[PDB]
């Protein structure tokens, strides 16, 4: 049966200055099947107010999603993106960088 | 320019776990406005943008009532595709159907289309005639016969040339703010030494609509297509979309690189350049 | 609006 592994994006909607409110995104596409486990890190530590858009998919029928939450960006604070997937060995993570 | 609504629909068997999955998406171009999960509360048709909100309770009620009927269709079309192929009843498996039309400059209809995948691969889809399928193997064709016999055809040339693309004008003067609007990039570069001798100069395009969008580098004029990494465009969340492009430079040979924006929001075409 | 194996 087919299978494709995600693709991966850590980003913020507007370009990330300190003190500021923002949304930190995690776009993952592609993938297939569906079932997928995605969640966002501050601190290596699970966000709990995580939102995702409506499933969808592409040309070549894989799928891709958006979670996203609101947050301010520090100097301190660390943000990543943890995904699992039945065509990833282990859950993957990936870092927000900023700069970039 | 040219204009396009497309819906989505994505049904999941889950043996052990109740009734398949099933979630329905609806866009306009790059923007969306129709949504529906089977797992959800409402068990309604709901708005995804501000501007179809206020349609009222018939369309809603359209809308809610003919959903539920392609989650049923999916429903049992997830059984039949199991003995097609001889499937244990334990694996879950993955329907998914894409339909919509196309509009031109002129409003009127472009061209239709429809398809259908089974876990993930080309099932069976019509042509772009709109009279005749292409059934991708075996298993397909006695679908193919199926529908051909009862006409079914006819009947999706009939929705395409007609409610679709009649629906697809309403919404785009419905939503003229944000359906008919050119958000051009908003476009920078970044410089990152990685070591002593080598440096990162990737391109951004941010803020823009729609999606369709070419970034490229260029070195002495010269294109780095091979040497150049491209980010698939990405959703900022708000309705608009981003992209960059980054190449790694020999520290020293910077302004031999330009990029270049192509989008239909811009005049014409950036050659930015980190002279 | 949408379509009213």
């Amino acid at each position: 049966m087919i299978q494709r592994t995600p693709k991966i994006q850590v980003y913020s909607r507007h370009p990330a200055e300190n003190g500021k409110s923002n949304f930190l995104n995690c776009y993952v596409s592609g993938f297939h099947p569906s079932d997928i486990e995605v969640d966002l890190l501050k601190n290596g530590e699970r966000i709990e107010k995580v939102e995702h858009s409506d499933l969808s998919f592409s040309k070549d029928w894989s799928f891709y999603l958006l979670y996203y939450t609101e947050f301010t960006p520090t100097e301190k604070d660390e943000y990543a993106c943890r995904v699992n997937h039945v065509t990833l060995s282990q859950p993957k993570i990936v870092k927000w960088d900023r700069d970039m | 320019g040219s204009h396009s609504m497309r819906y989505f629909f994505t049904s999941v068997s889950r043996p052990g776990r109740g009734e398949p999955r099933f979630i329905a998406v609806g866009y306009v171009d790059d923007t969306q406005f129709v949504r529906f999960d089977s797992d959800a509360a409402s068990q309604r048709m709901e708005p995804r943008a501000p501007w179809i909100e206020q349609e009222g309770p018939e369309y809603w009620d359209g809308e809610t009532r003919k959903v539920k009927a392609h989650s049923q269709t999916h429903r049992v079309d997830l059984g039949t595709l199991r003995g097609y192929y001889n499937q244990s009843e334990a694996g879950s498996h993955t329907v998914q159907r894409m339909y919509g039309c196309d509009v031109g400059s002129d409003w009127r209809f472009l061209r239709g289309y429809h398809q259908y995948a089974y876990d993930g691969k080309d099932y069976i889809a019509l042509k772009e005639d709109l009279r005749s399928w292409t059934a991708a193997d075996m298993a397909a064709q006695t679908t193919k016969h199926k529908w051909e016999a009862a006409h079914v055809a006819e009947q999706l040339r009939a929705y395409l040339e007609g409610t679709c693309v009649e629906w697809l004008r309403r919404y785009l003067e419905n939503g003229k703010e944000t359906l008919q609007r050119t958000d051009a990039p908003k476009t920078h570069m970044t410089h990152h030494a990685v070591s002593d001798h080598e440096a990162t100069l990737r391109c951004w395009a941010l803020s823009f609509y729609p999606a369709e969008i070419t970034l490229t580098w260029q070195r002495d004029g010269e294109d780095q297509t091979q040497d150049t990494e491209l980010v698939e465009t990405r959703p900022a969340g708000d309705g608009t979309f981003q992209k960059w492009a980054a190449v790694v430079v020999p520290s020293g040979q910077e302004q031999r690189y330009t990029c270049h924006v192509q989008h239909e929001g811009l005049p014409k075409p950036l050659t930015l350049r980190w002279e | 609006k949408i379509l009213g194996v």
